[PDB]
């Protein structure tokens, strides 16, 4: 029962509207957190999921817990409408992931990019060198649109694990429809 | 809404407890907690609190966390104990209000209809009380400011408790009519001469400060028009108050006169009784 | 193994919140947990206390809820430092302070779980700030009858502890239980505020606005001189009077002290007048 | 309403049962009929 606890970035957009992926992109994006609960779940039942949107607010949706009955009403009325805000969040993810009592569960983040965020590729890379030093591993699976190629994410996930480091892959979105479960294979297969 | 903020006193040291139970990191440099109060009616009145986890963040004040647990937990278990304590709002030390509050407001709002801040000091200085009562409401200001979304200041009092300054005053106390007029005088002439002048030096240094980095000079209407208020005495030259002559100044001399007259009838009651004290009963050599 | 006259010191917040909280619940004999620190056998301080919610049991230590002791103490590990608890706190409205055989029952069990076992027991009768009526028992045991209960190496803290002594009814009941003596817990910071908040806040300190006056003073200031005007004339028939044989005359008729405060006071009104304003 | 424990004036509430009273107030019934035993003569006429 390997002991972890994720703090799960959603994304509530315009963007997150559009259903390109599945019939709507959030439910596809529901439906990726409700694979990962179980499969923490399925690892440990103290293992604890939280989640909270990158867009535009940048808050705690919920607190991180061992039952995912909470996860679920969260993502249930996630509302989708503002402008994605990614370097807000990230900071804010690993953080809470240090505020949770039981440091002791490994710290990790699954992050949803749903519209090309405007900050300076410096800037996100600054916070990715501040992200190794914590060492809290973070994939994140780009959904439906993302800034092309994810270029500033791809340097920021190499900053984050750089010099032989975890390398959490990073999924750029396959472009067109995707399948939830070929979205939820690559983390099952490597994180 | 939020008429008045009364704060009873044992939320009043809550604060500064709290502040020395995380005193050991200073790196916060406030204490946030829930506040925990009865609307009994427009008046507020803040009862048994208690202290969420959260920490402010220098980059952008963006980086602010609540605990929903810890806010939902405790105030369930605390409303057990009593049904009329609800939340009515949040606590914060740190009397500069960082840009953060107002986002971490919107979550406070969120958990309580009509919600409010209180801006409590553990460290006391001088004058006025130690809580600070704001309340963030949005707005279109009639001027045409863009947003109008901000803090408004609300009046603040303190609860009524009994049993609670035997722990404190008394050591000391002072409830005499001995020290009125003696120092009463003096602490009032000790702020209003400078606490109110620093006040309204504040606007004579916006007049150009307010121009270099305050809203305006020019800008939210009580500026000038409740210094106009204070200005109901014209200020300068004539002034017609005490200038009065036929009015207040011959008041004045009727009402000292008549107090004065006293005290001519008074030395006589005080002299004669200390001749009575001393010349005869001192005077004993049986 | 040797008991002596430990103290015991209450921090303002505890002390504030077992008022509190047994007043609402005076007349049903609320109860809750004192979360004290055991620093040294010497000294016990407690820093906080927590009200249990109301249980309809009573008293009794079944009435306690374990698994609110452990959620709460989950709470105060997460925000700030959490305390074992020294002992059990509650309120008897009728007796004052007083011991009872249900409460040394909840007593033993709390002196099983730790050691001090403290019990404190406030109550309704009060003073705004001069009641105290709050006292606190620590029961010695039978087998300890036989040793001396209480050995003392300093004689000031037991001259101390003798000065509250006993009560009527406690020393109905004073056997299986001694009396500790409790005193506030060092306030400093705390007692500032408070002290701030005495004379500028509980008692009327404006301040800014701090200094009727010229109204309703023309009335007093005739009706007290009126009142002398009367008294006076027992100081006439004292002095009129051989008084060969002492007799009371009712005199310290005084009411100058009171007149000259009154009519100086509004007189430094000149100072508002042509200082503080123009 | 006086506190149990403070024993101050809580609120003002005015609930009496009153049986007696209700005797003495307006316990007597009015007969609707203008002429149950007839005989109106006067009754309706002096009386009224
Ligand atoms: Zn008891």
């Amino acid at each position: 029962m390997v002991l972890e606890s994720t703090m799960v970035c959603v994304d509530n957009s315009e963007y997150m509207r559009n259903g390109d992926f599945l019939p709507t992109r959030l439910q596809a994006q529901q439906d990726a957190v409700n694979i990962v609960c179980h499969s923490k779940t399925r690892s440990n039942p103290e293992n604890n999921v939280g989640l909270i949107t990158l867009a535009n607010d940048c808050e705690v949706l919920t607190t991180l817990t061992p039952d995912t009955g909470r996860i679920l009403s969260k993502l249930h009325t996630v509302q989708p409408k503002g402008k994605i805000t990614f370097c807000t969040g990230i900071r804010v993810a690993h953080l809470a992931l240090k505020h949770r009592q039981g440091k002791n569960h490994k710290m990790r983040i699954i992050a949803f990019v749903g519209s090309p965020v405007e900050d300076n590729e410096k800037d996100l890379v600054k916070l990715a060198k501040r992200l190794k030093k914590e060492k809290v591993n973070v994939d994140i699976i780009n959904f439906g649109e993302e800034e092309v190629n994810t270029e500033k994410l791809t340097a920021f996930v190499n900053t984050l694990n750089g010099k032989d480091g975890t390398g959490s892959h990073l999924v750029t979105v396959p472009p067109g429809p995707s399948l939830a479960d070929a979205l939820i294979s690559s983390p099952i297969l490597a994180g | 809404a939020v008429q008045k903020v009364v704060v009873h006193p044992l939320v009043l040291l809550s604060v500064v407890d709290h502040f020395n139970r995380i005193g050991k990191v200073g790196n916060q440099k406030r204490v946030v907690g829930v506040l925990l109060g009865s609307w009994q009616k427009k008046v507020l009145d803040v009862s048994n609190s208690f202290a969420v986890p959260f920490d402010e963040d220098d980059k952008d004040d963006s980086v602010w966390f609540l605990d929903h647990d810890y806010l939902e937990n405790m105030y369930g278990m605390f409303k057990k104990v009593n049904a009329r304590e609800r939340i009515v709002g949040w606590y914060h030390t740190g009397p500069k209000l960082h840009k953060n509050d107002i986002a971490i407001n919107e979550l406070m709002k969120r958990y309580c209809p009509n919600s409010v801040l209180v801006i409590i000091d553990v460290k006391p200085k001088d004058l006025g009380l130690p809580t600070e009562a704001y309340i963030s409401v949005e707005e279109v200001h009639d001027d045409g400011t863009p947003t109008s979304k901000t803090f408004e200041h609300v009046t603040s009092e303190i609860g009524a408790e009994e049993a609670e300054e035997v722990g404190v005053e008394h050591l000391l106390r002072d409830i005499k009519d001995t020290t009125v007029g003696t120092l009463s005088q003096r602490i009032t002439n000790q702020v209003h001469g400078l606490k109110g002048l620093n006040s309204k030096l504040l606007d004579i240094r916006s007049y150009l400060e307010k121009v270099a980095t305050g809203k305006l000079p020019i800008n939210h209407q009580i500026i000038y028009q409740l210094q106009d208020v204070f200005n109901l005495l014209p200020d300068v030259s004539l002034q017609e108050f005490v200038k009065a002559f036929y009015l207040k100044t011959n008041d004045q001399m009727v009402v000292v006169y008549l107090a004065s007259l006293i005290r001519s009838v008074v030395a006589l009651h005080n002299l004669i009784n200390n001749k009575i004290a001393n010349r005869d009963a001192e005077k004993k050599e049986g | 193994a040797v008991d002596t006259a430990e103290q015991v010191y209450i921090s303002s917040l505890a002390l504030l919140k077992m008022l509190k909280h047994g007043r609402a619940g005076v007349p049903m004999e609320v109860m809750g947990l004192m979360l004290g620190e055991f620093v040294d056998d010497y000294t016990v301080r407690v820093i906080d206390v927590f009200a249990m919610p109301q249980s309809g049991t009573g008293v009794s230590v079944e009435a306690v809820d374990p698994v609110f002791q452990a959620k709460m103490l989950d709470m105060l590990k997460q925000t700030g430092r959490p305390e074992m608890v020294v002992g059990w706190y509650h309120s008897h409205p009728g007796f004052g302070c007083w011991l009872s055989g249900v409460d040394i029952n909840t007593q033993q069990s709390f002196e099983a779980l730790s050691e001090r076992a403290v019990a404190v027991v406030v109550d309704p009768i009060q003073s705004v700030k001069g009641k105290v009526v709050i006292d606190a028992f620590r029961l010695i045991n039978a087998n300890m009858m036989v040793l001396g209960h209480e050995p003392r190496q300093t004689t000031s803290n037991l001259g101390h502890l003798n000065k509250p002594s006993i009560q009527a009814l406690i020393h109905g009941l004073n056997r299986h239980y001694y009396s500790i003596t409790i005193n506030y817990r060092k306030n400093e910071l705390e007692q500032k505020m408070l002290l701030n908040l005495h004379k500028k806040s509980w008692m009327e300190g404006l301040t800014l606005q701090d200094y009727v006056v010229k109204e309703m003073l023309e009335l007093a200031k005739n009706y007290n001189k009126a009142v002398e005007e009367e008294d006076k004339m027992t100081p006439e028939q004292l002095a009129i009077k051989n008084v060969g044989k002492q007799d009371p005359k009712r005199h310290l008729e005084e009411h100058v002290d009171v007149l000259m405060t009154s009519n100086i006071v509004q007189c430094l009104a000149a100072m508002l007048d042509t200082v503080v304003f123009k | 309403a006086l506190d149990m424990t403070t024993l101050t004036i809580m609120r003002y509430l005015p609930r009496e049962v009153d049986p007696l009273v209700y005797n003495m107030s307006h316990e007597d019934p009015g007969n609707v009929s203008y002429s149950e035993i007839g005989g109106l003569s006067e009754q309706i006429r002096e009386l009224r």
